[PDB]
């Protein structure tokens, strides 16, 4: 508590709320779903190897193939694992790096709304920001709630400490967010290698000819 | 309540897809008086006959098992991602009842995860089932990726506890459906796709803010799913939706739901009744349960 030159006005009051609940549900939850969703890429990837190795396994519906058929559906077999396996180690670097943000990104959201609750503490209602919920909890919504406050902040007031640990939580989340970005281009990448590799075992098993496979091999990239 | 439940109790027979038409009340009915605890009132020397028929239709179901694991009408048709994962819903809920092979239900989960869930979480059918009857909401085929993803996900979550241990893919293939379901949700039209895949993602806690408002909000005067065109339809698309509200423990929308459900007087029957009957029950005995 310091002395200062405005009075706080109710759109200083609500942003105060904003920030204390942005960091609440980032330090609660949008945490550990950016890591969740992160972790989960590397494992779907890894999937898409796994079982077009199970669909080589049948080449030993894919009885009916002849000896020069098998070896044009192991080579698409043998690409699309190229393709897929190529984004696997964005995706594992991706999901490594969101164990070690999520911690930092989840302590110092939590440290940020220790301070915050102090700051509204007779004590600030913070109804009105449950009810204006747009379950908008990126950095991005995190630093326009700070950019308003900075608008109406004034200058009897008090100290701002919980800002050191607020900026600390926008310049991790935005780093989190960019390890969910960088394993979800890898994920999106390893797409076009298993459609393929699914439309070859799907027109194997309904016994079409080997024109009718490569076309649809071709179709699914 | 159960006086009026002595129809469903039938014989099954027939081929891979009358053997679940016949088998699907019989099951759900002896899985809704052991819950209301209503043997009293029906017949108590009746419950083990009940059995034994659910054990002669599950044995007769083994007969349309193909090499695969999957399940067709016919041993020489092409197997059904809906009737594979139909067997796994019914298979899943009579364990309590009879005992059900895990090699056998498991082994039509790993089919469904490796063989018909595309690379996005998609469930797809490669061959349709000859009675549309028996598939509900399912037939308009409208948004035909996202109810079907529903349904099958269903299926698979109903069979988690019993296959994690033997089908290593099935924890990701349930978060990979639920992840397109989620992402396409909030484009839904149709009533009945707003309560499959609600309940979907409610069994696993992804059914909260925007997703959770879309859900509440697509009820008709706060106690039905309807949808314009068929009343069976209807019944069925709220017990999805019912099982959705008690796993979110809402017990203050449940309510006038339920009211709405029992107003309707429902008590299964024969032609196109395979997805109501077996909905309306399964939602009404977990109510009474919760």
């Amino acid at each position: 508590r310091v002395p200062g030159d405005k009075n706080l006005t109710k759109e200083g009051a609500a942003a105060l709320c904003k920030m204390k609940h942005l960091a609440d549900k980032v330090a609660e939850k949008r945490s550990q779903e950016l890591k969740d969703r992160t972790q989960n890429f590397a494992g779907y990837i890894e999937f898409e190897l796994y079982r077009i190795d199970y669909w080589l396994e049948k080449l030993n519906g894919y009885a009916k193939l002849s000896d020069s058929d098998i070896e044009k559906v192991k080579e698409i077999f043998d690409k699309a694992k190229d393709g897929i396996a190529k984004q696997l180690p964005e995706a594992k670097k991706a999901g490594e790096d969101a164990e070690k943000l999520h911690t930092e990104v989840k302590e110092a959201a939590a440290n940020a709304r220790g301070q915050d609750l102090d700051d509204h503490k007779s004590a600030i209602d913070c109804s009105s920001t449950g009810y204006e919920e747009n379950y908008d909890w990126s950095a991005n919504a995190l630093q326009v709630a700070l950019n308003s406050w900075e608008n109406v902040k004034p200058k009897c007031t008090m100290t701002e400490e919980w800002q050191t640990h607020y900026k600390e939580t926008v310049k991790k989340l935005k780093e989190l967010e960019g390890a969910h970005e960088k394993g979800r281009r890898a994920h999106d990448a390893m797409l076009g290698y298993a459609n393929t590799a699914y439309a070859v075992n799907t027109k194997v098993e309904q016994e079409k000819p080997l024109a009718e496979v490569i076309a649809a091999a071709k179709e699914a990239g | 309540d159960a006086e009026r439940l002595k129809h469903l109790i039938v014989t099954p027979s027939g081929a891979g897809e009358q053997n679940m038409i016949g088998m699907t009340p019989t099951v759900i009915a002896v899985h809704y008086l052991d819950e209301t605890e209503q043997w009293e009132k029906f017949g108590l020397e009746k419950r083990q006959g009940a059995l034994e028929l659910i054990k002669k239709g599950y044995t007769q179901q083994l007969a349309f098992r193909q090499p695969s694991s999957a399940f067709a009408a016919f041993v020489k048709r092409a197997p059904s991602t809906w009737l594979t994962a139909y067997v796994v819903k019914v298979f899943s809920l009579a364990v309590n009842l009879i005992a059900i092979d895990s090699q056998v239900l498991c082994g039509a989960v790993k089919w469904l995860i490796l063989e018909k869930q595309k690379p996005d979480g998609v469930f797809q059918e490669d061959a349709p089932v000859i009675h549309q009857e028996m598939i509900g909401g399912l037939r308009n085929n409208n948004e035909k990726d996202m109810a079907l993803t529903a349904f099958v996900l269903i299926s698979l979550q109903e069979a988690k506890d019993i296959c994690e241990e033997q089908v290593n893919s099935l924890p990701g293939s349930i978060t990979k459906a639920g992840d397109f379901l989620e992402a396409n949700y909030m484009n839904l039209q149709r009533s009945y796709t707003v309560a499959i895949a609600g309940y979907a993602l409610a069994q696993m806690g992804r059914l909260k803010g925007p997703l959770l408002n879309k859900f509440l909000t697509t009820a008709k005067d706060k106690n039905r799913w309807e949808d314009p065109g068929k009343q069976l339809y209807n019944v069925e698309a709220t017990s999805y939706a019912l099982l959705a509200l008690l796993q979110l423990k809402d017990f203050d929308f449940v309510p006038p739901v339920v009211r709405w459900l029992n107003e309707q007087r429902y008590y299964g029957g024969g032609y196109g009744s395979t997805q109501a009957t077996f909905m309306v029950f399964q939602a009404l005995a977990q109510y009474q349960k919760d």
